[PDB]
């Protein structure tokens, strides 16, 4: 029990051809 | 002779008046190493983001 934490972070490379 | 002479005429003893009547010992100690305001053994709680 920090606080949780720094928790930037979510989908990454929906890239290809879409 | 005549009368008054006291053989044992004496006042032994008396030696004591009221003593300790406790002595107060251990009389105020409120140890209490602690107390109120309260701690949360996590830290950053209800915060993050």
């Amino acid at each position: 029990a920090p606080g949780s934490q720094g928790a930037p972070g979510l989908q990454g490379a929906p890239g290809a051809p879409g | 002779g005549a009368p008054g002479a006291p053989g044992s005429q004496g006042a032994p003893g008396l030696q004591g008046a009221p003593g300790a009547p406790g002595s107060q010992g251990a009389p105020g100690l409120q140890g209490a190493p602690g107390a109120p305001g309260s701690q949360g053994a996590p830290g950053l709680q209800g915060a993050p983001g």
